[PDB]
């Protein structure tokens, strides 16, 4: 119960890809109250990141499956009800974020760039549940994704420079909600294009400590653009 | 063949 | 038909890489103490050697940092406290698979090829159980893959075909054991050697449904011979 | 390196 043993363990668990530990210390050290720095920061996203990744992998291959069998009733009702579990384990992880986001994190942000990562992180996780939701609640889930991008966005151009990782990274993420869940290339491409170009324009503002992922996530960028285009 | 979203390997 | 269920819902876990619960489906249906189809046998052995198979990793991984974190006292102290969780973990499963080897599937084995195939696994977990053990147990656990080995490489050089893919892999892996466990090259190469010269002695034996499997193995001994004559 | 055994894939 000290924060940075637990902090230690979390990259123990890293190391040896046992992500369910790595989420699980992180989420001890957010729960302590305190606002988290960057390295905590970056090990809390990694973590969860991998937890949600396996069980939205496992949700579209099983989805998949279940699609392609309309006319097997009782190999269909396999697959739907296998499907509705890892959905149901999706859903617990993306509450169990978003509500670390509201009870912690995102209040206790002090400066832009924290709160802009939050709110990444927000809009992220929303969009996961939107993945998967139908109907009803669509809507409303949609909608929470929407407005936290919006607000991420409109702090990040003012306040952070266009090769900052984080804010090259929301408009990353942005535009592929508009793609995806939104269903406007349009947008999603302007976004994109937007953000790709104001960071070439200044490649002489990038430090040592963070050229490689806004040079990456630039990368993303245009070959998400060059996939929309075509 | 998919869309690019950044932290990465999920 | 409750078997059948639960075969189709593990290859749905496989197909979902979620290995778990592919084990969970193939304990069921080796604890209903029928025995086992090839396709069932299969499925029960892929699911759990990735079971296996991660906890197996993760002990590498942590196993090499605790070494390289001598004479750092509390990192070094957090390693091996980590490590000794997922051993924890390691054994359990081991001991899970070799129960289900002892009360269900070894003395289920109507045919030669399931006994060394059923043998073979004993072996492997076993010796799973010895890369980990320590002191007073390790004597015992080496002793238990070593019997259930040799009783599998008997039966197997009586039964089966030089080139069979499950003797071969018994060989590959039982010369593994010599090398890795009993410290002993030698005989590690000889076995691997002599079950290499076998199979490329009598290739006609191949089948169609099985020779991709059996040239892999044959590759593998190969290499591992090749690793150990380099050093050794 | 690593010892091959068979089937692979840890």
């Amino acid at each position: 119960m000290d924060k940075n043993e637990l902090v230690q363990k979390a990259k123990l668990a890293e190391q040896a890809e046992r992500y369910d530990d790595m989420a699980a210390c992180m989420k001890s050290v957010t729960e302590q109250g305190a606002e988290l720095s960057n390295e905590e920061r970056n090990l809390l996203s990694v973590a969860y990141k991998n937890v949600v990744g396996a069980r939205r992998s496992s949700w579209r291959v099983v989805s998949s499956i279940e699609q392609k069998t309309e006319g097997a009733e009782k190999k269909q009702q396999m697959a739907r009800e296998y499907r509705e579990k890892i959905e149901t384990e999706l859903r617990d992880i993306c509450n169990d974020v978003l509500s670390l986001l509201e009870k912690f994190l995102i209040p206790n942000a002090s400066q832009a760039e924290s709160k802009v990562f939050y709110l990444k992180m927000k809009g992220d996780y929303y969009r996961y549940l939107a993945e998967v939701a139908a109907g009803d609640d669509k809507k409303g889930i949609v909608d929470q994704s929407q407005q936290a991008y919006q607000e991420a966005f409109e702090i990040s151009k003012k306040e952070m420079q266009p090769t900052h990782p984080i804010r090259l990274g929301l408009a990353l993420n942005f535009s592929v909600f508009y793609y995806e869940i939104l269903n406007s290339p349009e947008k999603a491409c302007s976004l994109a294009k937007t953000a790709f170009d104001e960071a070439i324009a200044e490649l002489d503002t990038l430090s040592e400590e963070s050229y490689k992922d806004s040079t990456l996530i630039m990368q993303l960028l245009r070959d998400n653009l060059t996939l929309w285009t075509s | 063949r998919e869309n690019n979203t950044h932290p990465e390997w999920s």
